């Protein structure tokens, strides 16, 4: 407990803020450490790595292990645990000779743009360049020398555009779109009923599920999602092998939409309190005179439906009350004073952040 | 007065495949055909809330600023609005990257046999589309007036930036 | 007070992206819709120092004049000017012509002594720095006629270029 | 040294500077050539010393009846008259293609093409190999093989590059006292320019980081951007999206301290005009104009605060000014620094 | 290595081979006559351009010139 | 001595407490929520892994996870 404090030291010393850099380099030469110090030479290096995690306020983009008399790379192996999106690296002066150690980096520091090996055996071998350009992605300088053109890995590792959560043609439907999803969410919360004003008898709502689990890596991602009131009125035609239901899934007219509104669980979303959590697109749709408004996000399950298995069933795990993510898109149509919904279709799936989100 | 088939949620369900089809194919020559689905007088299309007036020029910064992709639908519904001659689908779709380094040629970054693509981990996608019911009667000539195409959710560990 | 925002810079560097695919796109047809970016009434385009009054007479000579390119955007700053209601954009980036010897049509020059279209071979590539003014209005998602100003010039040329200029 | 002399003499007797035409058809029925004794590797010493010369400029060649069984004595050709125009290999034994697959994308301003009683004019492939192989080929065999009007047309843009455009003469005599006076206190003290800029006024720097092809004539293959990389606002290269913008500079203070961040240059625009090109703009929306310059300029003095190499840049600088009757206001400085290259203008 | 001396022509190879000897302090071991010119070998480079040096000096009533196989 | 575990969710820690104690027959005497992972302290390291035996065991809808903390 004592002996972190003076490391703690050392690293402050050794990060300077303005460069952004934590210089590491040549640990044995530093007088402080070795009275302190080194038959433990060992241990030291994760220590420090793990205490340089732990303690914030200091955010490197490069370090510098030059002169660290390493034969193998697995006394600071743990490095791609601490700083992951290490940008420069310098590992020359030392005596690394073999690539088997490396395979612990493969798939780390995927934005690792230069590396120096200059006085490093490895340097010799001819599959160095190759092999080195297959451990680190991203690499665009090795040992001073350009390896990569950062014009052509840029565009290929990005779309034309970086993502934003609001679309609006005219500030008019933007406007109107947050006024009408707000409003709608409000009611749709509250009370499903007074929603009914807004469909007319040819107006449609259907429910489709994703049961498609989002990858781990995604942050806050729901790796056991619960669908089972949905389930029944789930309209998907890719997943549900029923051809008869998809029919009788859809509902048309106050009443159909009534009852599947019924059907589905108790819910609360926070739009005016959390609006960072959603995105939306709203746009033309000359073909109704009307518009299109398409929003993605999240809200939480507060009660069960007001509405309501052959082997195995269980209402405890299936039916469990919890947040879920979602896409909503309401076909519209204004007039003058009063609006009616042509068309609401919505998407269930579990909940995982907002791409959109930074 | 409204429309309720099974004919035509199958062939709905089936040109939302063949559209997704379209988007993973990197081969150029059968580009020609893909912007034929869209209606060329006036068409609205949306990539990550970013606008696109005319399809071409999605569809040349899709073959050229984009790698190689593969989409594997997870859910689809539809209505056909009637007295509009179209019909709306809500989409929902996960996406891998050829996260190799190489473009739709297979021109890599480096400074100096087809080559096989290394997918990414998966990315969510919103879909909504805008089509003519007369892909109902097999005719599939500028039937898309509508493309919205959003991302709901990324992995981290992704190389691909959005 | 001046204007700085990420929001907009994305804004512009896609539309900046969007401008060069419209150049390099070479079917006729969807030529008066570029037509619809540049302001009809006033107007300021320049190509290698040589001006052009309006922008249908610049596209068309884009169009009928110069074979198929292929743009690279290399960099993009923009300025927002208060009070003017525009910004100016710095644009640098690269060129590739199609030296197949084949116009947008596909016309050899060949005298012939005798529908799959074939691939163009792209030349050496051409610096080019582009100054772009703009409304604003691209900030709220309009561009109908907001290219006000438009400066197109060659700064280095590769010499085994088989294009003359 | 001996040959040399020679050669030269024979070289210098076969030139004809008018026609600008190098006629080294029969060396073997040549008088002075007999009379030393002369035998294969002749050729590419011509052709070394026809480019050491330098006093010879050739558009036509003549190399009928060298009893060429093949290219390879004479393909150094290529290396010494690339932009040949004429070449006429005539009443040779040329029979194979293999041969002439060394010049394909050379000759590339070759117009016309003589193999007449060569063997490889039987073969039906010879038509689209001569074609494929010198690409602006328009007579080949004296029949007409390309159309010129096309061709043209095709590899050429519809204007000339021209240095500069202004809109009115007065505009270009004011933009050329504004770009000298500005980038003489640019170069020589950097902080007068701030009576330029008022509060409002802003500056940013761009850093292309992009290289220019090697066959760019004097094009720098290694630049160094180590100083201009802390304050580059390029917005396609940076992704972060916080930095971009820190790095606008708004007011003299911020504009006078990316200033400080700078390296001390000097720009030589008096002595080397011919090295700028300038564009003039109306900037009707702010009752002001727009002043582009793309040029060079040498690097003296590391920033005077605080890879990191001193050389050679090229330069995009957009100034829009908006004037004042008595001095005139910097609205906007839009600065782009890129790796030296010669400018396309140039000739 | 090779080395080709002209205009020694009118006086004997001996003599121009010990006058060469004696002034550009360079030995040839085996010298041919070949005709016109005269053909040496030196053992190494720096006696080349040493021998090289002199050039163009007067020798039997003209001047010596010296010439190596490639340039 | 120094004692953390983690996967205790869904249940309240007097039950995580008292589950220790009925079934590993070792209880930690001042326990401390400190976030996500409860804390404590164990007496000796016998009764350390005698507890850290108890690793795999299901405990309201989950399994628990046991580690003694250098820190
Ligand atoms: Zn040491
Ligand atoms: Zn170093
Ligand atoms: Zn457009
Ligand atoms: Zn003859
Ligand atoms: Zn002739
Ligand atoms: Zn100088
Ligand atoms: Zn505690």
């Amino acid at each position: 407990s004592d002996t972190i404090s003076f490391l703690r030291g050392v690293l402050l010393k050794r990060y300077d803020p303005q460069t952004k850099l934590l210089n590491l380099g040549a640990l044995h030469s530093d007088p402080e450490l070795i009275q302190k110090g080194v038959s433990t030479q060992s241990k030291m290096f994760p220590a420090m790595m793990k205490l340089a995690s732990t303690e914030k306020s200091l955010i490197v983009e490069s370090v510098n292990l030059a002169d660290n008399q390493l034969k193998d790379i697995s006394a600071i192996s743990t490095l791609a645990q601490t700083f992951p999106n290490l940008k420069n690296l310098c590992l020359a002066n030392n005596q690394i000779f073999r690539f088997r150690s490396l395979e612990v980096w493969k798939n780390k520091f995927k934005d690792l743009r230069e590396l120096l090996m200059t006085n490093n055996p490895i340097t010799t071998d001819k599959l160095y360049r190759t092999e080195m350009l297959r451990l680190f992605p991203k690499l665009v300088v090795l040992d001073n020398v350009i390896v990569r053109d950062e014009q052509k890995l840029q565009t290929v590792y990005s779309l034309p555009m970086k993502i934003q959560q609001f679309f609006f043609e005219n500030d008019a439907l933007g406007q109107s779109s947050t006024d009408f999803a707000t409003n709608f969410l409000n009611l749709w919360d509250n009370n499903r009923e007074q929603l009914l004003n807004l469909y007319s008898p040819q107006s449609q709502f259907s429910v489709s599920v994703d049961s498609t689990i989002p990858p781990s890596t995604v942050t806050d991602s729901d790796q056991t999602p619960a669908f089972g009131y949905y389930m029944s009125s789930s309209r998907n035609i890719s997943k549900v092998s029923s051809e008869k239901s998809i029919q009788q899934r859809l509902s048309i007219g106050q009443e159909s939409i009534n009852s599947i509104f019924k059907t589905l669980p108790k819910t609360k979303h926070h739009l005016q309190e959390q609006p960072n959590e959603y995105s939306m697109e709203t746009i033309s749709y000359p073909q109704i005179n009307g518009f299109v408004i398409t929003l993605h996000g999240f809200f939480e399950e507060t009660g069960k439906p007001e509405l309501e298995y052959n082997h195995g069933y269980n209402s405890t795990s299936n039916n469990k009350l919890s947040k879920k993510s979602f896409d909503r898109t309401w076909v519209i149509v204004p007039m003058n004073n009063s609006v009616i919904i042509a068309s609401d279709l919505l998407t269930v799936r579990a909940y995982s952040t907002g791409a959109w989100k930074t | 007065m409204v429309m309720n088939d099974a004919n035509q949620a199958q062939i709905t369900a089936t040109f939302t495949k063949k559209i997704l089809a379209h988007l993973d194919d990197p081969d150029s020559n059968k580009l020609a055909q893909f912007v034929q689905l869209f209606n060329p007088n006036n068409c609205r299309i949306i990539f990550n809330a970013t606008p696109f007036a005319q399809a071409t020029v999605f569809l040349q910064m899709w073959q050229n600023q984009v790698v190689q992709t593969q989409h594997a639908l997870t859910g689809v519904d539809y209505h056909a609005i009637p007295g509009s001659g179209t019909l709306i689908c809500n989409v929902n779709c996960k996406v891998r990257f050829d996260e190799s380094g190489r473009d739709k040629m297979g021109q890599d970054a480096t400074v100096p046999n087809k080559p096989r693509p290394l997918w990414g981990p998966y990315f969510g996608i919103s879909l909504q589309l805008i089509i003519d019911d007369r892909i109902f009667r097999n005719d599939f000539n500028g039937v898309i007036s509508g493309f919205n195409y959003n991302m709901v959710y990324k992995p981290e560990d992704s190389l691909l930036k959005i």
